[PDB]
């Protein structure tokens, strides 16, 4: 559990604050980001520093004493006053109550942990969402935009037949002109048609051109646009697969955060049974004294238990 | 045969939509009849002389109108009656071929 | 989600709700043997190789069951 | 049965076409009433163009009756069609539930 | 990796229990799924907390009293054991007989508990079925309304662009009659009165088109947002159904499974009552029996009751 | 369908209970069949043995 957070922990670290400053639609988001960006590196910086190292320290503490926590005396043991077994049994009786305590402390260490990990998922998981929801909407655009693009390569061919059509009537009013001309000898209203006839073709030229560098001038601009709004969806798809990759991260380590709240919550339940266990047969004279004795030796066991099972968490 | 039939379904909706096309042209035809019909009817009632002819032109719209909506209906109504049996041949080799695909599995 | 935790809470009532029939039949069931035993019906050498059947069967059975459980919280 | 619910769906959508088609030809017709109309109506300021204007002003008043018809039959019949294909899938269900539990 | 069938059982009972009940309050043609669909997993809920508040754990107690009898009685005593009497022998194995009845008519007991468990859990995997097949019918028809509704769409754009067009147009007709009208006006002022009426004309052409194409305009997008809306709609709803559609798919895989594991708890029951049965008929024919026929029945027995205490292992397992 | 869901439970609940059955009765036969020599000694009859 520990090692999964542990990783999660530094990949967060990892995690480089954005400036989607190019896209105008993004300036909320980039902040947003980058404040809960923020607030999640706070959380482990605690975790890394403090909680996991103190956690370790309550556990280690536990294994010593129960190390120490011999084989029970039921009766009491080879040679003793009976004094002597009960301010042995109220020593053992003390140290539990402090060590029970103690994991109640990292229970409550535990349940931060949990919440800080559940606000930085939530955090992340709202980012995700303002993300989808601007490539979601930006490709209503992206189709708005080819459409338009389309009916504007039209006009672009519209504005290239009219050049065309000019240069070929041109070149046919100079022939046909020549021809006019040679045959003047009169032969005057074929010479106007082939004037006529250039005349018309370098009008056409000359609108056709002036409509072409305007036309391309309009589809620039919006080619420009459709890649701008291509280019900003990528960025908010890429960022956003991350952020959903730390989610993922986040929503693991709550689970493992939320094993190790059940390990503690259990110890310092099976600290309370071995408390009443012993308190009751210290106010016991002779058999009920033995019989909640040898419950607490039980006890003893199942806090062992708690304990090798803590340290795998 | 499914390749035939889905080649003459195509064919059979063109025939389908120009009988929907004729029944709303009379429609509107009748309806711009009735209005035209109702103009040179009072013109009538101020100059009887002279407004006849837009009266005639506005009941011959909706005869017409009628007539086209009618005949329209005569062919739709028989245009889906041999659409409905190619599709319901469509459906069945389909689920002979599914069937034959089923047990040959 | 609400609605989905609604029932997440009727269910862990139907859970607790058992539990609490669970320890009210072992509690009536002791009741049974005390008043068994103090009417001389039973003797302390039969109830004991009854309770030492059961430790070696049932017993040890949900005494298993209970570090099951433990590391199912855990994931240990 | 089927049939006749496969011959009342062709019905159905056949009317929602019919509809979809007077709103189209309805705009157009207004439209090109519109410009004759106000042709019309230039050239009876002009010296006998009435007729003109009378057939612009039909177009225009039979493209509005047209797209208002289609509207008042399409709105009418959306929520009838949903209901004849939810009984033919209901019927095609129930049939291979029967062919089923024969074999 | 393979779960025991009790385990399996208990999953599924859980997972049931977790089973929300839902609202198709937006969906008109989903109102009568709902309630079906509420109403079985209602029963379905009923099926689970018996079984796990009743069933597995009575099954478990008779199998245990079973695996204690079993453990006290191992083998059976063909010969006449070391220093008794032969009325002594006979008592015992009566005893033990008696006790195999009582066994037997448990077994019986469990495997009716276990019938029960079969027809509920099977009910329940039929009415999720059922929910699933009526799903699949909402969808697979809404899917026909959702194709007439591209198609109309299509259609709708057409006039769309059809006012778009007009609209356009129109303000070149009346840009083009304004700049004929001042020019036939300035002709007319050295001496062209029909080129200013067509100026004129087209001008009053052009903003009749504008007027008209944005009448059209307004209506015709106010014909396609309703089309839309529709389309929407059917869409959310089809989605929806396609997603609790999978859930109870789920669901019914579940008890399908449970079902096969229920039928196997049912075989073992029969066959420890069965082997009982043998048991008791091995035990019944040697006290009734002289020296020698008496000693091969009791073997019988002995072989009997190997084949019980193998018989409660695997239902332990189970 | 409520006729043939008859079939069924008669089907599972006694023709598939009868078949566990029989097994049971068979693995009963074959264990004294095993008995029969298990039991008599060196120097049975030929009665004893022909009884069994």
């Amino acid at each position: 559990q520990a090692l999964h957070i542990q990783t999660y922990c530094n990949s967060v670290r990892q995690q480089i604050p954005v400036d989607f400053g190019r896209f105008p639609n993004l300036r909320e988001s980039e902040r947003q980001i980058n404040t809960g960006l923020g607030a999640a590196r706070q959380h482990a910086e605690h975790y890394l520093k403090d909680i996991q190292p103190l956690i370790i320290r309550n556990v280690t503490n536990i294994q010593d004493y129960f190390e120490t926590q011999n084989l029970i005396s039921t009766v009491m043991p080879s040679g003793a006053t009976k004094e002597q077994w009960l301010s042995a049994l109220g020593m053992v009786s003390d140290k539990a109550k402090e060590y029970q305590e103690v994991s109640a402390n990292t229970r409550r260490t535990i349940g931060s942990l949990n919440d800080k990990l559940i606000i930085d998922s939530n955090n992340y998981q709202l980012i995700v969402v303002n993300l989808n929801n601007v490539v979601n909407g930006n490709n209503g655009v992206l189709e708005q935009l080819n459409r338009d693009i389309d009916g504007i390569n039209a006009a672009i061919d519209g504005a290239i037949a009219g050049i065309v059509v000019g240069g070929l009537l041109v070149i046919g009013g100079a022939i046909v002109t020549a021809i006019g001309a040679v045959a003047g000898l009169t032969s005057t209203p074929v010479v106007m048609g082939g004037i006529a006839m250039m005349t018309a073709g370098a009008g056409g030229v000359i609108g056709g051109a002036i409509v072409l560098d305007k036309s391309l001038s309009a589809r620039e601009k919006l080619y420009r646009d459709r890649s701008q709004l291509n280019s900003e969806v990528l960025v908010a798809s890429q960022i956003g697969s991350g952020y959903r990759g730390l989610q993922t991260q986040a929503q693991s380590a709550v689970t493992a955060a939320t094993q190790m709240n059940n390990a503690w919550d259990s110890l310092t339940s099976e600290l309370e049974t071995l408390n009443a266990n012993l308190r009751k047969g210290i106010i016991d004279d002779s058999f009920l004294r033995q019989l909640f004795l040898t419950a607490s030796q039980t006890s003893v066991t199942k806090v062992l238990d708690g304990t090798k099972i803590i340290k795998q968490q | 045969v499914l390749e035939q039939l889905n080649r003459d379904i195509d064919g059979i909706n063109a025939a389908i939509d120009g009988a929907i096309a004729g029944i709303v042209v009379g429609g509107l035809l009748v309806i711009g009849g009735a209005i035209v019909t109702a103009i040179g009817a009072v013109a009538g009632l101020v100059t009887a002389g002279t407004s006849t002819p837009v009266v005639m032109g506005g009941i011959a719209m909706m005869t017409a109108g009628a007539g086209g909506v009618i005949g329209g209906a005569i062919v739709l109504d028989k245009s889906l009656s041999a659409r409905e049996k190619l599709y319901r041949d469509r459906s069945q080799l389909n689920s002979e071929v599914l069937v034959a695909s089923q047990i040959g599995s | 989600g609400y609605r989905g935790l609604q029932t997440q809470a009727q269910s862990a009532v139907t859970a607790a709700t058992q539990m609490n029939n669970a320890w009210d039949s072992l509690t009536s069931e002791l009741e049974t043997l005390n008043a068994n035993l103090r009417k001389g019906i039973i003797d302390d050498s039969f109830l004991r190789q009854l309770f030492l059947t059961a430790s070696q069967t049932s017993v040890t059975k949900v005494l298993d069951g209970t570090k099951i459980i433990k590391q199912q919280m855990a994931g240990v």
